[PDB]
C-alpha cells in the first residue's frame, strides 16, 4: 500500500518493536536520528525486495 | 489557485510570479488563466535555508480574458468575426441566448431574458455638459427559496467575461467597494480595489442581498448609479470608476413571500434601492401540478445524466451556444455596438412611461400609503437601457419599435408585476349574489347605472369587488369583458 | 450485544464508502418520485405546513444515493428509492399536526408500502 | 470463380473498356458505408481511377433497401458497377429483379455480352452459388476459396442446373443435400478487400506508399474480431513495406517514412497518456479485470513495479520524459510476464512525415472508426439518421487525406470520448450483472444507461460487443457462447439487436468460429409475423420493436441454429 | 396486488403505460327525444352498444338514421362555432380580453384560447371515426367538404 498510490511514508508501530526486538525500540527511543538514518535505508531495501526499480519513482 | 481544485480543509495559497517585456500588462485581476513557466527560486529579504519560490512566466493563455487592459480594441479573428456576424444575422438569436442561459433550470424565461439584457448591457453616453448616464442595468431577484436564484447567479458569474460572486453575510463596506490598506515597507496608505473594482466593466453578483448590513448596503448607491466610488479616507481622496452591472438575489423579510400578506410587510428595503434596481423580479411558487411534474421530470433528467445528453444534442442542433462563444459574443457586442433610438420609438417609450405612472396612481389610490416598489424616471432610463441592450443582441445600431415592445413586455413582467402585488364589499357580494342568479348574465352598463349612478357604492368598490368575485371563480366575465356571468 | 457491526470497522466502512463509492441513478423508477413530489407540493398548501421545494426532490435523490452508498453498490436500486421516499414521507407526516396525520398517512400509504 | 486473382488485372481492363470515356460518366461505385475496409478499398480505387482518368460516382449505402432504391433510379447509360464490402451473400438477380433478357446486347456463335457489368468486392465467405456460378452479369472478385473448397458444391450445382424414379431422386436429392449443407452455414471473413485491390494494383503496377498505407489500414482494421486474417496477411505487408521503402537518416520535413516497429496492443498510445492507454485497452481489462476496484489496484501496483510514476504515466505521451519511453520495450519485457501481459508486445506499422508526429495503423483505424461513429413519422427520422451516417462516412473519407490532419485529431478526440462512454457502459453492464445465461446463448439487454443515444449507431454497439467478448473470453469458467446485444431507442422505440461471435483468447494459437445468427434471424422472420429490419449488410444487425422483443428471443432460444 | 401483478410483465409500479386511461372518448348529443314515449335522453355514440343507440331506451322503437346524422351535424357545427366565437385569456393573469385588439396583457402574458387547440381536433377526429364506423355517409360528406 506504499506502492499503491506512490506514497513515500512507511508507518511502523512502536508496539511491534516492543513485542519483538525491544533492544531496537530502546535504541530508537534513546538515539532516534541515527536509528532513523539506518531505518530509511532498511525500509528502502525492503521496498526494493518487493518493488524493484522503485528508486526512479522516489 | 482554482477553487475547484483546492485540497480538503485548507486555504488557497497565494504564489508570487513575475512577467517580463511583452508579457506584462496582459491580465486583469480576477481572471482565470493558464500559465506556462519555469519554477525558479529567489532569495528574499524576509529561519534556516528558507529561499522563497516563484514562477517566471513564459506564457499566458486565457479564453475568458480578452484584449489585456481594455482599450475597446478588436482582437477577434476574421473568421470568428464572420461567424459572429452570422449569429447577429440569425432571425431567432433571442431565443438562442434565452436557452443558453440556465439550460438546467426549468421556467424563469423572463429572468433569462433579463439576464441576457444584463450581459449585453446598455450604451454609455457622454454629454457636453458632463452629464454621465448609466449604461448598465441592475436586476434584483426577490422571492421564495427553491426558485434557483443563486444558481442563476452562479451561471451569470460563469458566462460573463468579467464577473465576481459575493455574499450578503460575507460582505463589508470596504470589501465590495475599494479599501484603504497600508503598505508594510513604506508605512503609507494605498487604495486596494474591492469586489466592485475587480468587476469594473462587468458583472457583480450578490447572494442574500436581504441580509447584508444597513451600513453595508448603502456604500453601493454611488457604485450602482453614479458608476464611481468617491473615497476620501486617510489623506487620500479620489473618484475611482466602477462600471459594474449588479445582479442581486434576496428573500422577503418573512420566510416566504406571502400573497395574503401585504407587499409592504414582505419588503423592509428602502425605496431608494428599488429605484436603483431595474428589474425587480418578484417570484413565487404557485404549486401548479403541471409545473411541479415538469420541474420534477427536468430535475430527474438532470440528476440521472440525461440532461447532459439533451444539451449535448441541442448544442449540435444549433439552438444553444456554449459558455465560451456566448462570453466572446458578450465581449464583441459590448465592444462593437452602442445603439441610439429612432424618433418613433421615443413616442412609444414616453407614452408607456406616462401610462405606467398613471397606473401607479391607481395602484396607490386605495391603499392610501406609499408603495414599497416605486416607478420613477430612473425606471424610464431602465427601459431605455433594456431597449438598447435588445438592439445590442443582434448588433443593430438602431433600436427600432420591435425591440421597444419587447422591452415594455419585460418591464411589465418584472416591475409592473411586482408593484401590482369593509361593508361595501360584503354588501355588494350579497346584493349581487341575490341580484343575478346562477347561470344568468348581466351587462356592465346595467351595473354601472344601478350601482354607481344610484350611489349604492363607489366605482372603485365595484372595480375591486368584481375582481374579488373573479378570483373566487364563482362569478366570471364573458363576451369581451362586457358580460358578467355567474358560473355557479 | 449492543451493535451488530463493531465501531472500529464501522468508522472505516463509512470513510471507505465516502471516499471510494460514488453511486449514480441510472436504472431507477423516476416516476413514482415525481408523483410523490407532486403530492407533497399539493399537501404542503397548509399555512403552518413544512415547506416542500425542488430541494426536497433533490433531497430524496441524495437520500436514495446515500442508501445505495451504504450497501457499497455503485448503482441505485428501486428499493433505495422506496426507502428514501419512506423516510421523506415519514418526516413530512411527523411534521404535520395531529388533526391531519391520519389523512396524510393514508394519502401517501400507496407510495411507501406499495 | 469468374475472377481468380491472376486475372483481376483483366477485370480492370474490362472496366476500362466500359468506362474510359471523357465525354460521359459510366462508372458508379456502390460502397458499403460504416466499414473501414470498404472505405480504404474505395480510397485506393478512387486514387487508381484518378491516375488513369476514369469518371466515377461513389455512393455510400447503409441498408439493403437503400441499395434497391439507388439501383432502381440508376440511368441506363451506366455499364460498370462496383459493389464494395457487400453483395456476396444475397442473390442479386432475385433482389434487384435482374433478368438477362432485357440487358443483353449482340448475342450473335456461343458468345454473350451485356450492357451493364456489376462487380462484387465482398469479404463474406458464404458465397451465393447462383451469384458466383450461374450468373454472367454479376462478376465476383474471389479470393481463391472457390478453387480449394467450393468444388463439390460447383459440381452439385452444375448437375442440378443441367438435369432439369430412384436414379433421379438418388442423385438430385444428394446434390441438393450437399447444396443445403453448404447453405445454412455461418458467416466468416478470411480476406480483406484492401488486400485484393492491392493485389490488383500489383498486377497492374500502380503501387506506391499511399496505396500500401491504405492497404495496411484496411488489413489492420480487421484485427479486433478477425485476428487470423491479420496474422495471415502480415508477412505480405512486411514484404511490401521492405520492398517500397527507400534506401535510408536525418529528420526532414519532406521524407515520409513507414517503419515496422513495436506497436503495442493498446488504445491510442501515442496520442494519450500511458495510464489512459492501459486503462482503456480491451486486452488489459480483459486479463487484469480492470472493471472492479481490485483491477485498478493491480494496475497501480504494476505501475509501481514498472518504475513509472503515476505523475509521469498520466502525462501526455508526446510530453512524456523519454527516460521512460525509450527503454519502454525493456520494461515491458521485464515486467509484463508476471501480470500475464506478454501479448502486449507486437510489431506493427508506424508512419510519420515531416515533424508533425508519428501515427500507428491501430490508432489511425480507431480514429477512422470513431469518425464513422459520432463524426457529426419514424421513417423520416430513419432517413435523416441514415443521411447522418453517410455524412459521417464522408467526413472519415476526408480524414484519409494527408492535408487534413485536423480531421484526424478530431477523430482522436472523438475516439477518446467514445472509449470513455464505452468503458462506462461496459462497467455499467458488468457491475449490475445484466448478462443472462440462456444455455445456448448469452443475453445482454440495455434498458437505460449513460448516453444511450450513441448506440443507435451499429459500430458503437459492435464496439461494446467486442468489449464484452474480450472481457468474457479470458474468463475460462464460462465457455464459448454467442452473444445477443440489444439496445433500445426511445424516439424510434426500437431494440437494435446485434449478434456477436465469441473468440478464443489472444495468447493461444485454428479453425475460426462462424456467425450463426443470420440463419436464425431469417428463419424467425419467415415463420413469425415480426416487423423486423434485415436490410443491414452485416446480417447479424436487426431492428425489432420493443413489444415484439421477448417473443423474438423466445423463438430464438427455441431454435437450435445458434 | 397491482404491484405484484406488474412484476411479471417487467414493468415498474408507476410506469407511463402502467397507469390507466379511459379507452373511450365521450361523444354525447344532448336531449335526443323519441316521438313515441317522449323520453328525452342524451345519446352517447361511443360508450353505448349499437342496439341501444338507434332505438329508444324504453320504447325500443328505432330512430331513422337521417335525424341522427342531422344532430351530429348540429353538434359538429356547434363545436366549430364555439371555437370561432371565443374569448382569449392571459397565460399568467387569466384575464378576459377587454380591449379587443392588442399585442399582450399588462401582465405581459400571451393570449391563449379558452378552448384548447387540440380539443376541437380530437372532437373532429372522433366524429370522423364514428362516421367511418356507423356509416353516416352524410357526416362523411360533411368531413369531406370541411377538409376541402
Ligand atoms: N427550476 C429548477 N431547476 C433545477 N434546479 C432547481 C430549480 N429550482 C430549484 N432548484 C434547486 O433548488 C435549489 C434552490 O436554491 P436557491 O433557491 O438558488 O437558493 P436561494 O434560496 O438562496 O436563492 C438549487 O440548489 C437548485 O439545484
Ligand atoms: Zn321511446
Ligand atoms: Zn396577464
Amino acid at each position: 500500500t506504499l506502492g499503491e498510490m506512490n506514497s513515500e511514508s512507511l508507518e511502523v508501530n512502536y508496539r511491534h518493536l516492543a513485542e519483538s526486538k525491544a533492544i531496537l525500540a530502546l535504541f530508537l527511543a534513546k538515539c532516534p536520528e541515527e536509528m532513523l538514518k539506518i531505518f530509511d535505508l532498511v525500509a528502502m531495501e525492503a521496498t526494493e525486495l518487493h518493488y524493484p526499480d522503485y528508486a526512479r519513482i522516489h | 489557485e482554482i477553487p475547484e481544485l483546492v485540497p480538503v480543509g485548507e486555504m488557497p495559497r497565494n504564489l508570487t510570479m513575475t512577467c517580463d517585456r511583452y508579457l506584462t500588462n496582459k491580465v486583469i485581476p480576477g481572471t482565470r488563466v493558464t500559465i506556462v513557466g519555469i519554477y525558479s527560486i529567489y532569495n528574499s529579504k524576509n529561519g534556516v535555508a528558507i529561499r522563497t519560490p516563484y514562477i517566471k512566466i513564459l506564457g499566458i493563455q486565457s479564453d475568458v480574458e480578452t484584449s489585456s487592459i481594455w482599450n475597446s480594441v478588436t482582437m477577434f479573428t476574421e473568421e470568428e468575426e464572420e461567424e459572429f456576424l452570422q449569429l447577429s444575422r440569425n432571425p431567432k438569436l433571442y431565443e438562442i441566448l434565452t436557452n443558453s442561459i440556465a439550460p438546467s433550470i426549468f421556467g424563469n424565461e423572463d429572468i433569462k431574458k433579463a439576464i441576457v439584457c444584463l450581459l449585453m448591457g446598455g450604451s454609455k453616453k457622454i454629454l457636453p455638459d458632463g452629464m454621465r448616464l448609466r449604461g448598465d442595468i441592475n436586476v434584483l431577484l426577490l422571492g421564495d427559496p427553491g426558485t434557483a436564484k443563486s444558481q442563476l447567479l452562479k451561471f451569470v458569474e460563469k458566462v460573463s467575461p468579467i464577473a465576481v460572486y459575493t455574499s450578503g453575510k460575507g460582505s463589508s463596506a470596504a470589501g465590495l467597494t475599494a479599501s484603504v490598506q497600508r503598505d508594510p515597507m513604506t508605512r503609507e496608505f494605498y487604495l486596494e480595489g474591492g469586489a466592485m473594482v475587480l468587476a469594473d466593466g462587468g458583472v457583480v453578483c450578490i447572494d442574500e442581498f436581504d441580509k447584508m448590513r444597513d451600513e453595508d448596503r448603502v456604500a453601493i448607491h454611488e457604485a450602482m448609479e453614479q458608476q464611481t466610488i468617491s473615497i476620501a479616507k486617510a489623506g487620500i481622496t479620489t473618484v475611482l470608476n466602477s462600471r459594474t452591472s449588479v445582479l442581486a438575489a434576496a428573500n422577503p423579510i418573512y420566510g416566504r413571500y406571502d400573497d395574503l400578506k401585504s407587499p409592504g410587510d414582505n419588503i423592509d428595503f428602502q425605496t431608494t434601492i428599488l429605484s436603483r434596481f431595474d428589474m425587480i423580479f418578484i417570484v413565487k411558487d404557485d404549486h401548479n401540478e403541471e409545473r411541479d411534474i415538469s420541474i420534477a421530470n427536468h430535475v430527474i433528467n438532470i440528476h440521472t445524466g440525461n440532461a447532459n445528453a439533451m444539451q449535448n444534442q441541442q448544442e449540435e442542433n444549433g439552438s444553444e451556444i456554449s459558455i465560451e462563444k456566448m462570453k466572446r459574443y458578450i465581449t464583441y457586442c459590448r465592444l462593437k455596438c452602442a445603439p441610439r433610438l429612432s424618433p418613433q420609438a421615443a413616442e412609444k417609450l414616453s407614452s408607456n412611461f406616462v401610462t405606467i405612472r398613471k397606473q401607479l396612481l391607481i395602484n396607490e389610490l386605495e391603499s392610501t400609503e406609499r408603495s414599497s416598489i416605486p416607478i420613477t424616471i430612473r425606471q424610464l432610463e431602465a427601459i431605455i437601457r433594456i431597449t438598447e441592450s435588445l438592439a445590442k443582441l443582434e448588433l443593430s445600431p438602431i433600436a427600432q419599435e420591435r425591440h421597444v415592445d419587447e422591452a415594455i413586455r419585460l418591464f411589465q413582467a418584472s416591475t409592473m408585476d411586482a408593484a401590482s402585488q369593509l361593508s361595501e364589499i360584503r354588501r355588494f357580494e350579497q346584493e349581487l349574489k341575490r341580484r343575478l342568479p346562477i347561470g344568468w348574465s348581466t351587462s356592465y352598463q346595467t351595473l354601472r347605472r344601478e350601482f354607481v349612478d344610484t350611489h349604492r357604492f363607489s366605482q372603485l368598490a365595484l372595480d375591486k369587488a368584481l375582481y374579488a368575485l373573479e378570483k373566487h371563480e364563482t362569478i366570471q366575465l364573458r363576451h369581451q369583458g362586457q358580460n358578467i356571468y355567474r358560473s355557479g | 450485544e449492543i451493535s451488530p457491526i463493531p465501531q472500529e470497522l464501522l468508522m472505516k466502512y463509512i470513510h471507505y464508502a465516502r471516499t471510494k463509492i460514488y453511486p449514480k441513478l441510472h436504472q431507477m423508477d423516476m416516476d413514482k418520485v415525481s408523483r410523490v413530489y407532486a403530492d407533497l407540493r399539493r399537501e404542503s398548501i397548509s399555512t403552518g405546513s413544512f415547506p416542500i421545494t425542488v430541494r426536497h426532490l433533490e433531497s430524496i435523490l441524495r437520500i436514495a444515493e446515500s442508501f445505495a452508498k451504504m450497501r457499497l453498490s455503485e448503482f441505485v436500486s428501486s428499493y433505495d428509492l422506496d426507502r428514501a421516499i419512506k423516510v421523506v414521507v415519514d418526516s413530512f407526516v411527523d411534521a404535520q399536526k395531529v388533526s391531519v396525520r391520519r389523512q396524510l398517512r393514508r394519502s401517501f400509504a400507496i407510495y411507501t408500502l406499495g | 470463380m469468374y475472377y481468380g486473382i491472376s486475372q483481376f488485372s483483366e477485370a480492370y481492363n474490362k472496366i476500362l473498356r466500359n468506362s474510359s470515356s471523357h465525354s460521359s460518366c459510366q462508372l458508379v461505385i456502390f460502397v458499403s458505408c460504416l466499414n473501414i475496409d470498404a472505405l480504404c478499398a474505395t480510397k485506393m480505387l478512387s486514387l487508381l481511377f484518378k491516375k488513369q482518368l476514369v469518371q466515377s460516382q461513389i455512393v455510400p449505402i447503409f441498408g439493403y433497401s437503400e441499395l434497391r432504391r439507388h439501383y432502381s433510379q440508376l440511368d441506363d447509360n451506366i455499364n460498370s458497377l462496383l459493389l464494395v464490402g457487400f453483395g456476396g451473400v444475397i442473390d442479386l438477380e432475385a433482389f434487384l429483379e435482374i433478368d438477362p433478357q432485357e440487358y443483353v446486347i449482340d448475342t450473335d456463335s456461343g458468345e454473350q455480352s451485356f450492357r451493364r457489368d456489376i462487380y462484387v468486392l465482398d469479404a463474406h465467405r458464404p458465397w451465393n452459388l447462383d451469384n458466383i456460378f450461374g450468373s454472367q452479369i454479376i462478376q465476383c472478385f474471389d479470393d481463391g476459396t472457390v478453387d480449394d473448397t467450393l468444388g463439390e458444391q460447383k459440381e452439385a450445382y452444375y448437375k442440378l442446373l443441367e438435369l432439369d424414379r430412384k436414379q433421379r431422386k438418388k442423385q438430385i436429392h444428394e446434390y441438393e443435400g450437399v447444396l443445403e449443407e453448404y447453405y445454412s452455414q455461418g458467416t466468416t471473413v478470411v480476406n480483406s478487400i484492401s488486400a485484393q485491390i492491392y493485389s490488383l494494383l500489383s498486377a497492374i503496377g500502380e503501387t506506391n506508399l499511399s496505396n500500401l498505407w491504405l492497404n495496411i489500414l484496411g488489413t489492420t482494421s480487421l484485427d479486433i474480431a478477425y485476428a487470423q486474417v491479420y496474422n495471415r496477411l502480415y508477412p505480405l505487408l512486411q514484404d511490401e513495406v521492405k520492398r517500397l521503402t527507400p534506401s535510408s537518416s536525418v529528420k526532414t520535413p519532406d521524407t515520409l517514412t513507414l517503419n515496422i516497429q513495436p506497436d503495442y496492443y493498446l488504445f491510442l498510445l501515442r496520442h494519450s497518456s500511458l495510464y489512459d492507454s492501459f486503462y482503456y485497452s480491451n486486452y488489459v481489462n480483459a486479463k487484469l479485470s480492470l472493471w472492479n476496484e481490485n483491477g485498478k489496484k493491480r494496475l497501480h501496483k504494476m505501475f509501481a513495479r514498472m518504475g513509472i510514476p503515476l505523475s509521469t504515466a498520466q502525462e501526455t505521451w508526446l510530453y512524456m520524459d523519454h527516460s521512460i519511453k525509450r527503454e519502454l520495450g525493456i520494461i515491458f519485457d521485464k515486467n509484463l510476464d508476471r501480470y500475464g501481459l506478454q501479448d502486449i508486445i507486437r510489431d506493427g506499422f508506424v508512419r510519420t512525415l515531416g515533424y508533425r508526429g508519428s501515427i500507428s495503423a491501430s490508432e489511425f483505424v480507431e480514429a477512422l472508426t470513431a469518425l464513422l461513429e459520432v463524426g457529426n413519422n419514424s421513417a423520416q427520422k430513419l432517413t435523416n439518421l441514415r443521411k447522418r451516417w453517410v455524412s459521417n462516412f464522408w467526413l472519415s473519407w476526408d480524414a484519409l487525406d494527408d492535408r487534413k490532419v485536423e480531421l484526424l485529431n478530431r477523430g482522436i478526440q472523438l475516439a477518446q470520448d467514445l472509449q470513455r462512454a464505452i468503458f462506462n457502459t461496459g462497467v455499467a453492464i458488468l457491475e449490475k450483472k445484466l448478462i443472462k445465461h440462456l444455455r445456448i446463448y448469452r443475453l445482454c439487454v440495455l434498458q437505460d444507461g449513460p448516453d444511450l443515444d450513441l448506440y443507435r449507431n451499429p459500430l458503437t454497439l459492435l464496439r461494446l460487443g467486442n468489449w464484452l467478448i474480450e472481457c468474457c473470453a479470458e474468463s475460462e469458467d464460462k465457455q464459448l457462447l454467442p452473444m445477443v446485444l440489444a439496445s433500445i431507442d426511445e424516439n424510434t422505440d426500437t431494440y437494435l439487436v446485434a449478434g456477436l461471435t465469441p473468440r478464443y483468447p489472444r495468447g493461444l494459437d485454428k479453425k475460426p468460429i462462424l456467425n450463426n445468427f443470420s440463419m436464425a434471424f431469417q428463419q424467425i422472420t419467415a415463420e413469425t409475423d415480426a416487423k423486423v429490419r434485415i436490410d443491414n449488410f452485416e446480417s447479424s444487425i436487426i431492428e425489432i420493436r420493443r413489444e415484439d422483443l421477448s417473443p423474438f428471443l423466445e423463438k430464438l432460444t427455441l431454435s437450435g441454429l445458434l | 396486488l397491482r404491484k405484484e401483478l406488474l412484476k411479471i410483465f417487467e414493468l415498474r409500479e408507476f410506469a407511463k403505460v402502467a397507469e390507466f386511461k379511459d379507452p373511450s372518448l365521450s361523444l354525447v348529443v344532448p336531449d335526443f327525444l323519441c316521438e313515441y314515449c317522449f323520453f328525452i335522453s342524451d345519446i352517447d355514440f361511443c360508450k353505448a352498444a349499437p342496439e341501444s343507440i338507434f332505438s329508444c331506451v324504453r320504447c325500443h322503437k328505432a330512430f331513422n338514421q337521417v335525424l341522427l346524422q342531422e344532430h351530429l351535424i348540429q353538434k359538429l357545427r356547434s363545436d366549430i362555432e364555439s371555437y370561432l366565437i371565443q374569448d382569449l385569456r392571459c397565460s399568467r393573469c387569466h384575464k378576459v380580453k377587454r380591449d379587443y385588439m392588442s399585442a399582450h396583457c399588462p401582465c405581459a402574458g400571451a393570449w391563449e384560447g379558452t378552448l384548447p387547440r387540440e380539443s376541437i381536433v380530437q372532437k373532429l377526429n372522433v366524429f370522423k371515426q364514428v362516421a367511418k364506423y356507423y356509416g353516416f355517409d352524410i357526416l362523411l360528406s360533411c368531413i369531406a367538404d370541411l377538409t376541402i
